């Protein structure tokens, strides 16, 4: 099958001044993301949340706030460079949760052993009135 | 002379000589507010007897009564009514925040990593005790500036 | 095995309610072969739907042949 | 005795005091049951 | 460009709006950089033509269809006009009775006195100079199609700015104010000194005769009997005659001294070409603008500047921004400076002509500042990229964007409050009957100091720190003196209390909200916390869906949408402002004693402090003329009125809605169509998010300031 | 959280997942169509509501769908 | 954490995070003891808190009551009432 | 049931600012509770409708004791035309002392409010004669709100709680509410005015402690025994009756007179008595129709499947109506608002010019006042009414069950519906504008004498056959000789034909071009509001842009951007834009009625019959004209008893206009603001030590649209309200 990769803490990061635009009390209290990768060379990239900065040649690892900004990084790096990355999501306490690529391949891209979910197998004409699911706690999607 | 806070890039602060030049550092710390290891209760007095002297003057000299020889009795009442005002609302702020018996939600540890004692400020008790502090000493201060103002009658600019 | 559906070219009424074409005439493209394929009517139309797309997958019980 | 110096101050000020001190208390309470 | 927007959209009506809304955005067509400067070059170039037409048309007009000639022999008891309608369906009572035996319409360009100052007597001159404009509009079409379809310049010609500066200081401006200068000198001032001498001026002489005659010049100004030896000896001081530092007021026409303003342009040609020689070209000589940028470093790590020469060179958004920007500043500016030291004869006692002149720029440099900002975040979307073009202090401006908006929006809180507020607090009073509460003079008062100051130190710097100026630079600084002609008072001293502190923060609240808002777009137009890949979505996008709470109108564009509305707010109290305050303390007439009646009275003073003051002494009271108007001339106006209160009302209907019901509307109304078999052959759309939103905004701001204009014409021209 | 459902008239063209923006779709094993693959919504806790999948769908009428529902941190997209 | 340019520390949640108490300080006490010791005696009754939101809200309203209903006329003039007859309504209404 | 609100957990999880909003804005919609069920759904319906009984009783109970305590109830009787009735006491410690002299009127002893409501009028003309028994009267409704309450805990209770099957049985409910709701209730009033009010029309003073001892008539029971009817009517009061004296009055108690009371210029009150008697038994007899347990009476299930045509047009017919009506409370909802609302709209007609209350005819600002206040009441209820309708069709209805019946048919050719309406619509709005603008143009011109005048023959041929002579028509009742004319020439005609005749009242006042236009103007209006209502509900359900709507509710933002956008694409979101209209079709409506009545209480009706023909006209002559006095209310010399109104105008205007705001920006802008302002408030010293525990968020789409709609309503109704009362106050007080 597919090992997840393991966080490595002592991985350096990019070269940055800092900004008003990171992590707030919700990193402290809540929970944040962590998005690590591997550069060929030592280059500019634009932050996702404002400014310009310079990853470094070999591992980095980034803290951000948001499983969106993870993302959109990540594309960036993807289609602007040829960078593989991979990113996680990180708790108060100190687990780490290790979110994607999933299972190791891209979701676009079909792959054995995943499991749907949400499939209703007919057309979306096919729904029933609200009248008939009134009182139930169901709703006209959900089967 | 701007660094990242702490020398982090990626907290969303910056260290500038606004917030990290070593006067600010001293005249915050020295601040009732941040006095952590000292009881609330003083400190709650001292900051109870700032703002409770300060109010006085803007009731006494802009009010609806300014031009009537009750100027200064009228000041001084508006003063104690705005600190009771406040009191109350403190008061809530501290039943909405605090559990009883849960710990103090403040920070425990330094600028430079050293763990220390979190406030005891941030907990229902600290919080009841700093409450209680304020309005004692806001309703001293604005007796004590009424005093200076309108009994003693001392020499001032504007009165 | 004689192949199912109509001919390619031929003229179809579009009975599917959610269609942007519902009660509307298509011309049949092709017709998929393959057992399991639920929608194997491809469909053309001369006018585009809200989204620009004026082609699409029916299948054999929501189309009527008409001359 | 002048009713409405009592009441409009009262009807005015106090009891909005109160009410919003116990709505806020109320919609702040994170066990409701 | 048609091709490929009816390639996109054939099927339906939409590709046709999109035909008109991308017609001129160059970039999206091409991105070659050289052909876009190409199509630029070309279209500069019919701008111009468009413009030389315009005046041509201006200038055929005043000779053909004017009473300029009447005018000049009186202009203090006849109205300008130069348009008159034709009579048909009843309309011909639009002619009205102007003075000196002619009927039209009241023209406030200010034309007449812009002639008059020019020196121009005749209808022929106006006849050739309308011909020359035509000539010079063609002219710019043929060049607009050579410099285009036969001999595109290069890149590297475009790119050359050390050049274009120096062209455009020393031979665009400098050269230009010397030539003017000698036209000021020869051709308007003995024109002028003729026309105030009471001559007929059919019996004036010909201009070039004061060329080809000095006896004639030499009558005037005994100086022109030397000749140019002083000039050339740097005897200058004999040239004192025409060449003055006066001040104030001509008070025989109202306006400034002519002999003043030769000598100005004289000095700013002089300033120019000075200024045209920084920059070098070919010669090993000059500065270098990338040298000189790079030159200023900071103590804030590395050199800030360094890199802004590349940006500005490769990129026409930020050009545009930075020259809209400045541009508008500049008509800002123009506004004041006009009103309040009148550069044409009779220009002062003629109202209408000063309220329309301040009111017109005033809306033009509102405009042109919200384009700056808007071609701004275009830059920002589309032209910047750090790992080529790298600038550090546009980086650290971004990397602190959050606090700069947190602190501009806490000032506008700030300046809202203790500014609105004050004028609900003086309602509040007024209402309660407690005026000795209030924030007036005879009251709490708010005096404007630092203002009073300064008018006192510009009223008594004649004689201590200008010792070679007679009088102050203007009238309204104080002196007490008034300037009077034809019984209407021009200027004189503009007095500043209460009032006066609490509007001009108003104007400060207003500014800063529309700096709040067109700053923001401008700095979250890439990426925020809320988008953070906004940038690939675009400049010009409806949202990113109801998700995230909702995120309608995140766009940089849509920030400029919002920003129209607020320049619109803060430029309509402008006016308000100038046009009750200069009807209440300066305008109006002073009798043979030396008693001055204002218009309204000087009733600013007191009615200015509440919002019902405002209502009441300004709107209901000053509105009469317009709705009284049926049945004169100016019944035109009356029916503008009617027309912006219902435009501006249908603006509302876009504003509000949106599109799914239209659409969904549409759908019924085509199946009625295709019941009696008369269905379009192109299938109807609602106008998009974007498209609904330009129109509900253009037809808001068109209805607003054309009720406004009507309101101003028909009061100023009924009473001043 | 959102609902995000999948029908089976989807021709597994994959657009849906190329535009999502916090990877709450995937594409898996299928054989009701030619493509032999169908989109499943495996992560719709990280779903913000955007409905850019929506916008992205070729069929008539959609083949996926987003209900919008209560409320969380993540479906409101605060990062603070 | 803060070693070779390493910000992120699984053992060290509140240092990666930024908690820290950037003003906060750890002297003693700098007041007198006699100052302090009369402050703890004389204000121990306000700091309960149910006791005292109850006491503020009632006292204050009582006072704000008891201040109302005796202010005198002089001083707020719907106390004083009118002092002038009354101006006559349109067509002749009373 | 964690924490508020405790009836949706899908609220009380949520983290922000919203949490809050939302719960307040869910709080009565039962069906969308958790866990709800039907029996549950009826019982809190009706606990809540006693809640309502309950308020209701509080206000009326207030009323009467601040007339009782402040007011000069007594003074007024004395001096009905001259004195200004009070309606409270003002104690406002903000006043300064020219406030406190402008506002002691009435012959208070203090500042007071003049009343606009009209009770007084209407407690004189029903008996009330001393401030006792508006004390009484008080008390009483007081109990009233009280047992409402205690019976609102009651029906809740385990014990006390009816079951559903009690809540659906329609044909004893029907029968009670016509029987006993109705025809009792009349026939009890007929007694009031009987016993009591008409008594105290003549100086007889009847209360409960005599009312035993005092006969109504001075023959008692004896004619209606002996089948002597007409002594009932034989001796009313005369011309020259002063009302509430006994110099003129007669004895009869039941009569046909017609017309209008000379001295009050209302109705007899004698011929109030036999309308609410003969309405008494009209509703007694039709309260008897349907069976409950008694096997007689019809059945309206049977009575619906019976009409069904046999060869006709109309499918199935009515079959299976009643079920869907039983089975749906919107239904029932909308059906009760159409009603509701086409009744308050006629009341506000019939009581303007038909007026039942002495002395109220000559008080001009609360005629004025009650009609404008009952329209815009109306016209907020018809817009409830299709809003409730398409809440049916999208949350109740099923078309299984509704095949080929009447709702069926009309949602099959809702396109024919829709575009008949559109082109009604497009047809008023084209031709009545170009016919203003047209008018316009030809006064801008100076020459008024080319305007278009047509006359509205129709309503003046109406006018002439009710008897009006103004036009110089002979059609009936205006000829001597007829059939009609004959049959009631002694029956009404003499009081009839004297009160349409008399032009001093509002009694089917003379109209012209003016009355013409600006009628096909509220034609236009009502039109094309219908149109946007009966689109929402038509198309509740779906639609080409979105075929299932259905899914996603009543109230939903949008279905994103694509598709070419689909924004304001819900049912709730036709009812949003219907608000509007209906807001300029009322302000139509009352501007017309007061403009008219303004220049005929004046004197001048010359003015609105050469003003009304131009929109300048109305933009001068009307409302510039009239904001003279309001505008004046306060200014740099001193302020007036108007004062309080020209602020109200002015905070109606702001309010008008901060709902703007809410309107045209939306929320990602005021998201990224705020999220800048959390960042701002966290790095602060002294401040980061207080923290939010709800996330502050920008409001949400709708709750947007919501808010912008409401601040837009309030502005509307309190500018209008302000100039109305000012404008007439302050020429007649
Ligand atoms: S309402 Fe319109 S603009 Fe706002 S999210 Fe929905 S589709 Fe986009
Ligand atoms: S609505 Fe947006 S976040 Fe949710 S599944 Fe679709 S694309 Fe992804």
């Amino acid at each position: 099958g597919f090992v997840p990769p393991q966080l490595d803490p002592s991985t350096p990061s990019p070269i940055f001044g800092g900004s008003t635009g990171g992590l707030l009390r919700k990193a402290q209290v809540e929970e944040f993301y962590v998005i690590t990768w591997t550069s060929p060379k030592e280059q500019v990239f634009e932050m996702p949340t404002g400014g310009a900065a310079i990853m470094r040649e070999g591992p980095n690892l980034l803290k951000l706030a948001r499983k969106e900004q993870c993302l959109a990084l990540g594309n960036r790096l993807r289609s602007k460079y040829k960078i593989a990355y991979q990113f996680y999501r990180v708790f108060p306490n100190g687990e780490v949760q290790y979110l994607h690529p999933k299972d190791g391949v891209y979701p676009e891209k079909v792959n054995a052993g995943r499991q749907g979910v949400g499939q209703n197998f007919r057309s979306i004409g096919k729904n029933v009135s609200p009248i008939e699911v009134k009182f139930t706690g169901k709703n006209t999607f959900d089967v | 002379v701007v660094q990242p806070i702490n020398g982090d890039p990626f907290i969303g602060s910056l260290e500038t000589p606004v917030t990290s030049s070593p006067l600010v550092a001293w005249y915050l710390s020295n601040l009732p507010a941040y006095r952590t290891a000292v009881s609330p209760l003083l400190r709650g007095i001292e900051v109870g007897l700032a703002h409770g002297y300060l109010l006085v003057g803007p009731f006494a000299l802009t009010g609806p009564l300014r031009n009537t020889p009750v100027h200064g009795q009228a000041g001084a009442l508006g003063a104690i009514g705005l600190v009771t005002i406040l009191s109350v609302v403190l008061t809530m702020y501290g039943v909405a925040s605090f559990e009883d018996g849960a710990p103090s939600t403040a920070p425990s540890l330094t600028l430079t990593g050293r763990k220390k004692e979190a406030d005891k400020l941030q907990t229902a008790e600290g919080w009841a005790q700093f409450t209680g502090g304020f309005f004692f000493g806001g309703v001293s201060g604005a007796i004590w500036a009424y005093f200076l103002l309108y009994v003693l009658d001392l020499p001032y600019f504007f009165k | 095995p004689p192949p199912i559906g109509p001919k390619r070219g031929t003229k179809v009424k579009i009975l599917r309610r959610e269609s942007y074409w519902y009660n509307g005439t298509g011309s049949v493209v092709t017709v998929d072969q393959d057992p399991n394929t639920r929608y194997p009517v491809v469909v053309r139309f001369a006018k585009v739907n809200y989204a620009g797309v004026s082609t699409n997958n029916y299948a054999l019980d929501e189309i009527k042949e008409v001359v | 005795l002048n009713l409405p110096s009592i009441f409009v101050p009262l009807v005015g000020l106090v009891f909005p005091a109160i009410a919003m001190t116990s709505l806020f208390l109320y919609v702040q309470k994170n066990k409701i049951v | 460009h048609f091709s490929r927007t009816l390639a996109k959209g054939p099927d339906t009506t939409t590709w046709i709006w999109n035909l008109h809304a991308d017609a001129h955005d160059f970039d999206s067509h091409t991105g070659d950089l050289e052909e876009i400067s190409r199509k630029v070059f070309s279209a500069h170039f019919g701008q111009l033509s468009i413009i030389f037409l315009w005046l041509s048309g201006m200038y055929f007009h005043g000779a053909r269809f004017s009473n300029y000639e009447a005018w000049l022999s009186d202009p203090t008891h006849i109205g300008p006009s130069a348009q008159v309608v034709w009579p048909i369906v009843g309309q011909e009572i639009l002619n009205g009775d102007v003075g000196g035996g002619f009927r039209g319409i009241q023209i406030t360009s200010g034309f007449f006195q812009l002639w008059r100052a020019s020196g121009i007597t005749s209808e022929l001159q106006l006849y050739c100079t309308a011909i020359g404009a035509l000539i010079f509009a063609a002219l710019m079409l043929f060049a607009g199609w050579f410099h285009y379809h036969k001999a595109a310049p290069k890149l590297a010609w475009f790119q050359d700015v050390e050049s274009m500066l120096n062209h455009h200081l020393a031979g665009l401006l400098g050269l230009g104010s010397l030539s003017w200068a000698g036209h000021q000198i020869h051709v308007s001032l003995p024109i002028n000194q003729f026309l105030d001498a009471g001559v007929d001026p059919k019996e004036i002489p010909l201009p070039h005769e004061f060329i080809l005659n000095r006896d004639l010049l030499a009558q005037l100004y005994p100086s022109f009997a030397e000749g140019a030896t002083p000039f050339f000896t740097l005897n200058w001081s004999k040239y004192a005659e025409f060449l003055t530092f006066r001040g104030g007021l001509d008070p025989v026409t109202g306006g400034l001294w002519l002999t003043d303003i030769a000598h100005h342009h004289l000095a700013i040609a002089i300033l120019f070409l000075i200024a045209g020689h920084m920059y070098r070209t070919n010669w090993g000589i000059g500065h270098g603008l990338k040298d000189i940028l790079e030159a200023h470093k900071g103590p804030f790590t590395g050199q800030g500047h360094k890199g802004l020469y590349e940006i500005l060179t490769t990129s026409w958004h930020a050009q545009l921004s930075l020259n809209l920007a400045m541009l508008g500043s500049t008509t800002i500016v123009v506004a004041h400076h006009m009103y309040s030291m009148p550069p044409y004869p009779y220009l002062a006692t003629d109202y209408g002509t000063q309220l329309s002149l301040f009111t017109h720029h005033m809306w033009i440099g509102g405009f042109l500042i919200v384009g700056a900002a808007a071609h701004a975040a275009i830059f920002m979307v589309r032209d910047y990229d750090p790992t080529t073009r790298y600038n550090d202090l546009l980086d650290r401006v971004l990397r602190h964007r959050d606090a700069i908006i947190s602190h501009l929006n806490w000032v506008c809180i700030f300046l809202g409050f203790h500014s609105f507020g004050l004028y609900i607090h003086n309602d509040t009073m007024s209402a309660l009957g407690r005026p000795q509460d209030m924030f007036s003079d005879t009251a709490i008062q708010l005096q404007p100091i630092f203002a009073q100051w300064v008018q006192n130190i510009h009223a008594t710097a004649p004689g201590v720190t200008a010792p070679g100026a007679t009088t102050s630079t203007s009238l309204t600084w104080g002196g007490g003196e008034l300037v009077a002609v034809g019984g209407k008072v021009a200027l004189l001293p503009i007095p500043l209390g209460t009032a006066d502190f609490l509007v001009h923060h108003i104007h400060a609240f207003t500014i800063h909200v529309t700096v709040l808002i067109l700053l923001k777009g401008v700095l979250f137009a890439r990426s925020s916390r809320l988008i953070p890949d906004k940038a690939n979505l675009g400049f010009r996008f409806p949202c990113d869906g109801p998700g995230r709470g909702g995120t309608c109108q995140v766009s940089a564009w849509d920030h400029v949408f919002l920003g129209l509305f607020w320049m619109y707010n803060a430029i309509s109290v402008v006016i308000f402002h100038f046009s009750w305050k200069m009807q209440s303390d300066v305008w109006g007439t002073i009798s043979d004693q030396g008693m001055v009646t204002h218009i309204t009275g000087g009733n600013f003073a007191q009615s200015s402090i509440t919002i019902n003051g405002w209502l009441r002494d300004f709107l209901w009271a000053q509105a009469s003329q317009v709705i009284q108007s049926y049945g004169s001339s100016l019944s035109a106006y009356g029916l503008f009125f009617l027309g912006a209160h219902f435009v501006w009302a249908f603006s509302l209907m876009f504003l509000f809605s949106g599109r799914g019901y239209w659409q969904e509307l549409i759908e019924s109304i085509v199946w009625a169509h295709n019941k009696l078999k008369v269905a379009p052959a192109t299938q109807p759309r609602a106008l998009s998010i974007i498209q609904g939103r330009a129109v509900g905004v253009t037809h808001y701001l068109l209805g607003g300031i054309a009720t406004t204009w009507a309101f101003f014409l028909a009061r100023i021209i009924a009473v001043g | 959280s959102h609902s995000v459902k999948i029908y089976d008239t989807c021709i597994g063209c994959t657009q849906c997942v190329r535009a999502c923006p916090t990877d709450v779709l995937e594409m898996i094993p299928w054989d009701g169509c030619k493509a032999k693959q169908i989109a499943s919504a495996p992560r719709t806790e990280d779903c913000v509501g955007c409905k850019r999948c929506e916008s992205a769908c070729p069929t008539d009428f959609l083949s996926v769908r987003v209900y919008l529902g209560p409320e969380t941190t993540r479906s409101m997209a605060l990062s603070y | 954490y803060g070693e070779k340019s390493v910000y992120f520390d699984l053992e060290d949640i509140g240092n990666t995070t930024g908690q820290w108490d950037l003003y906060g300080s750890d002297a003693p006490s700098p007041y007198n003891g006699l100052q302090s010791k009369f402050f703890n005696t004389f204000a121990a009754p306000f700091t309960k808190r149910g006791l005292l939101l109850k006491f503020l809200l009632l006292g204050g309203g009582s006072l704000l009551a008891y201040v109302s209903a005796s202010a005198s006329p002089d001083l707020l003039p719907i106390k004083k009432g009118p002092q002038l007859p009354p101006t006559p309504g349109p067509r002749g209404k009373i | 049931e964690l924490r508020f609100p405790r009836f949706s957990q899908g609220l009380a999880q949520d983290p922000t600012t919203r949490r809050i909003w939302f719960g307040i804005a869910t709080a009565h919609d039962f069906e969308s509770h958790d866990d709800i069920t039907e029996e549950r759904l009826y019982q809190n319906i009706f606990a809540s409708h006693f809640g309502q009984l309950a308020i209701i009783f509080l206000w009326t109970s207030g009323n009467l004791f601040h007339v009782a305590w402040q007011g000069n109830f007594e003074s007024w009787i004395q001096d009905p035309l001259h004195v200004r009735p009070i309606a409270h006491a003002i104690w406002d410690p903000h006043f300064g002392q020219p406030a406190v002299e402008a506002f002691t009127r009435g012959g208070a002893a203090g500042p007071v409010n003049i009343a606009y409501s009209g009770v007084y009028q209407w407690w004189y003309t029903i008996g009330l004669r001393t401030n006792e028994d508006l004390y009484t009267g008080a008390l009483f409704l007081l109990f009233l709100s009280t047992l409402s309450l205690v019976a609102g805990w009651l029906h809740l209770q385990p014990k006390w709680k009816p079951s559903l099957s009690w809540f659906k049985n329609a044909e004893s409910r029907l029968n009670h509410h016509l029987s006993g709701l109705f025809g009792v209730s009349s026939l009890a009033w007929t007694g009031h005015l009987v016993h009591v009010a008409i008594p105290a029309s003549r100086g007889e003073y009847v209360r409960w402690n005599n009312f035993l001892d005092v006969l109504p008539y001075p023959q008692g029971l004896g004619p209606l025994l002996t089948g002597q009817w007409n002594l009932y009517a034989q001796n009313p009061d005369s011309s020259n009756h002063l009302f509430g004296t006994a110099q003129g009055a007669g004895t009869a108690i039941l009569t046909l007179l017609g017309g209008f009371h000379p001295q009050t210029q209302s109705l007899w009150l004698t011929d109030i008595a036999h309308h609410h008697l003969a309405i008494a038994f009209i509703f007694l007899i039709a309260g008897h129709m349907y069976r409950t347990n008694f096997g007689i009476g019809h059945s309206i299930k049977d009575l619906l499947e019976a009409h069904t045509p046999p060869g006709g047009r109309l499918g199935r017919g009515h079959k299976g109506l009643y079920d869907t009506i039983n089975n749906s409370i919107h239904f029932q909802l909308g059906l009760a608002l159409a009603s509701l609302g086409v009744i308050t709209s006629l009341v506000a007609q019939h009581m303007y010019s038909l007026p039942a209350y002495a002395f109220i005819a000559q008080d001009f600002t609360t005629q004025a006042a009650l009609y404008t206040h009952h329209q815009y009441i109306a016209g907020f209820i018809m817009t409830g009414a299709f809003a409730h309708g398409a809440i049916f069709f999208i949350r109740d209805y099923n078309p299984e069950q509704n095949e080929d019946n009447v709702l069926a048919r009309m949602l099959d050719h809702k396109e024919a519906i829709i575009s008949h309406l559109s082109w009604a619509s497009l047809f008023l709005g084209f031709h009545t504008l170009g016919l203003y603008v047209h008018n316009d143009v030809m006064l801008a011109f100076g020459t008024p004498e080319k305007q278009i005048l047509i006359e509205p023959i129709f309503a003046q041929w109406i006018q002439s056959a009710h008897g009006k002579t103004t036009y110089g028509f002979d059609i009936l009742l205006s000829s001597t000789n007829g059939p009609a004319f004959n049959a009631g020439r002694s029956l009404w005609l003499p009081g009839w034909l004297n009160a349409v005749n008399e032009n001093s009242n509002s009694l089917f006042l003379t109209i012209g071009p003016g009355d013409f236009l600006v009628h096909h103007a509220i034609a236009l209006g009502l039109h094309t509001t219908t149109l946007i209502l009966v689109k929402g509900a038509l198309d509740a359900r779906g639609s080409k842009l979105m075929p299932d709507k259905k899914d996603f509710g009543y109230s939903f933002p949008c279905d994103g951007p694509g598709r070419g956008g689909t924004c304001d694409i819900s049912a709730w979101d036709a009812f949003y834009l219907a608000v509007f209209w209906m807001l300029n079709t009322i302000g139509w409506v009352t501007f017309y009625w007061h403009w008219k009545h303004i220049t005929l209480w004046q004197g001048n009706v010359s003015q609105f019959n050469e003003s009304s023909t131009y929109l300048m006209g109305w933009l001068r002559d009307y409302l510039w004209l009239n904001s003279s006095q309001l505008i004046n209310g306060y200014n740099p010399f001193g302020m007036n008893s108007l004062s309080v109104w020209a602020w109200m105008f002015l905070f109606g205007h702001l309010v008008w206009a901060t709902g703007f705001m809410f309107l045209i920006s939306w929320r990602g802008y005021w998201q990224e603001l705020i999220e800048t302002l959390a960042w701002a408030h966290e790095r602060t010293p002294l401040a980061n030590l207080i923290r939010w525990r709800d996330k502050p968020v920008a409001l949400s789409i709708v709750q947007a649209r919501l808010v912008g709609l409401a601040h837009f309503s309030v502005g509307y109704i309190f500018t209008y309200a302000a100039f109305l009362i000012a404008s007439t106050s302050g020429k007649f007080g």
